[PDB]
C-alpha cells in the first residue's frame, strides 16, 4: 500500500553528482593510464559489474587507490563516469570504440547494447 | 506521488 | 548531444538498496531511541537536508554514529530511511503524524509535502 | 535509451 515519488530517484543520483562535483566523501581514486578519478565506491558498485566485484572483495573493498588495466582509455572511462553520475552517455563517432570496450570491462550492460546497436546503424 |  | 538510458537512476538505487539489505560499505549508525539503522552517509546526505548539513561538518563528516532526537519516533525513522533507498513510502492512518514530523527533522520537503496534502484530506 |  505504499505510495511513491517519481523523481526521487533522479533526485538522489543529481545529488550524488553534486557531491562528486564537490569532491564530499569520495573515497577512492580510479587509476586510468596516469589520469585520475575521484568517486564513491557505492556508486562505481550500483553502476558496474566490475566494481561491484571489486569492492565486494575482502581486501579490495579497503582499497583507496584501484589501477585499471592500461589498454584501458581515460576518455571512454571519463564518458561512462559522467553515465553513472547522470544517467546521460557523451556517445559519439569519434569514442564509441573505447566507450563500448570500457563498458565491457567495467560489466556495464546497458551502455554495451547501445554502443552496438549504434555501431550496427553505420554498417 | 503516483500508486506504483 | 547525450543519450539518455530512462531506467538508469532507479537501477542505481535498487541497487544501492540491495548493498544497504547486505550490510555492504555501510559507514554509519543512526541511533532512534536506542534502535539503530546502518546506512550509507551519501545516500543520507542525497534525501535529507539535515543528513547533509550533518555530513558536510568538518567534525561529524568523521563520526561513525549519529544520535538523533530523543522526540524522534523510531517507527517514523524506519519508514523514511526505507522511502530514501526505494523511493516508496509507507503512508497509513496510524504512523503519518509521526513520519511528517520525523521527515520535517530530516528535512525531506517532498515527504513533508504529501503528509501535509493526506492529512487536509482527512480532516 | 532516449533523446532527453
Ligand atoms: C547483481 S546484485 C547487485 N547488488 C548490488 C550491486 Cl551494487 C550490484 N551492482 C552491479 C552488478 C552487476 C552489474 C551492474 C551493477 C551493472 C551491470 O551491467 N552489471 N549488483
Ligand atoms: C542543496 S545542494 C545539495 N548537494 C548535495 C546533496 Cl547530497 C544535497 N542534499 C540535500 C539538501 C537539502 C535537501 C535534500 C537533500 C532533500 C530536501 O528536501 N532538502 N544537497
Ligand atoms: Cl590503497
Ligand atoms: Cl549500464
Ligand atoms: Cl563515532
Ligand atoms: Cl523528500
Amino acid at each position: 500500500s505504499c505510495i511513491q515519488f517519481t523523481r526521487h530517484a533522479s533526485d538522489v543520483l543529481l545529488n550524488l553528482n553534486r557531491l562528486r562535483s564537490r569532491d564530499i566523501l569520495t573515497d577512492v581514486v580510479i587509476v586510468v593510464s596516469r589520469e585520475q578519478f575521484r568517486a564513491h565506491k557505492t556508486v562505481l558498485m550500483a553502476c558496474s559489474g566490475l566494481f561491484y566485484s571489486i569492492f565486494t572483495d575482502q581486501l579490495k573493498c579497503n582499497l583507496s587507490v584501484i589501477n585499471l588495466d592500461p589498454e584501458i582509455n581515460p576518455e571512454g572511462f571519463c564518458i561512462l563516469l559522467d553515465f553513472m553520475y547522470t544517467s546521460r552517455l557523451n556517445l559519439r563517432e569519434g569514442n564509441i570504440m573505447a566507450v563500448m570496450a570500457t563498458a565491457m570491462y567495467l560489466q556495464m550492460e546497458h551502455v554495451v547494447d547501445t554502443c552496438r546497436k549504434f555501431i550496427k546503424a553505420s554498417e | 506521488w503516483v500508486i506504483p
